C-alpha cells in the first residue's frame, strides 16, 4: 500500500485488467482467423496482433 | 433413430469374426470411428470405466449395448471442427506456408497425448509428404478428413 503498488494497480483498473504480450497473443489466437491473424503474427510480432 | 440405419447392424456383422453377432469391447473404439465417430481413445476408455465395465477381462457385446454406446457418441461429434485442425498446425511451423518438417510431425503424433503407434504415422504421411521433407497440411488435413 505503501509501496504504491496497490495505488498502481487501481489506476490501472480505472481500467485494463489482461494485458497480453504480443507472442503470447500470436500463438495463442493466430486460429482464430488463422490466415489473416497468423499473417499478422509473423510479419510483425506486434503488428500481427494488430 | 433409424432414420433406421440399419447398415450399423450390418457393419457389425462384417466386425464379428465368430457371426455370433457379439462384438468384443476392445472393437467398439475402432467401430464407432468406422460407423463415422471419433470419440477419443480417453473417452471411450472413460465412458466404458464410468459403466463399470472393465476392457481388461474377456468381453463379449451385443448390439443392444453397442447401439446406445454410438448414440452416446454421436452427439460428440460437433467438437470436430477443421478450423481449430488446420489452425493446430499453422502454429506449429513458422512462415506463410503450411508445412511441417517431417519428423516434427511424426514425433508429435507418436509421443504427444494418445500414442499413434509409427507404424499408423507412416500410413498417414504416406502419399502427402514428399521428399523434400515438408508435409503440407492444407492438403493433408483436407485429405485425412476426406475419409
Amino acid at each position: 500500500r505503501c509501496n504504491g503498488v496497490l495505488e498502481g494497480i487501481r489506476i490501472c483498473r480505472k481500467g485494463f485488467p489482461s494485458r497480453v504480450l504480443y507472442a503470447d497473443f500470436k500463438q495463442r489466437y493466430r486460429v482464430l482467423n488463422a490466415s489473416a491473424i497468423p499473417e499478422g503474427q509473423f510479419m510483425d510480432s506486434k503488428k500481427a496482433s494488430e | 433413430s433409424k432414420a433406421a440405419a440399419d447398415d450399423f447392424k450390418e457393419a457389425f456383422l462384417l466386425f464379428d469374426r465368430t457371426g455370433d453377432a457379439k462384438i468384443t469391447a476392445s472393437q467398439v473404439g475402432d467401430i464407432a470411428r468406422a460407423l463415422g465417430q471419433n470419440p477419443t481413445n480417453a473417452e471411450i476408455n472413460k465412458i466404458l470405466g464410468n459403466p463399470s465395465k472393465e476392457e481388461m477381462n474377456a468381453a463379449a457385446i451385443t448390439f443392444e449395448e453397442f447401439l446406445p454406446m454410438l448414440q452416446a457418441a454421436a452427439n460428440n461429434k460437433d467438437q470436430g471442427t477443421f478450423e481449430d485442425f488446420v489452425e493446430g498446425l499453422r502454429v506449429f511451423d513458422k512462415e506463410g506456408n503450411g508445412t511441417v518438417m517431417g519428423a516434427e510431425l511424426r514425433h508429435v503424433l507418436a509421443t504427444l497425448g494418445e500414442k499413434m503407434t509409427e507404424e499408423e504415422v507412416e500410413e498417414l504421411m504416406k502419399g502427402q509428404e514428399d521428399s523434400n521433407g515438408c508435409i503440407n497440411y492444407e492438403a493433408f488435413v483436407k485429405h485425412i478428413m476426406s475419409v
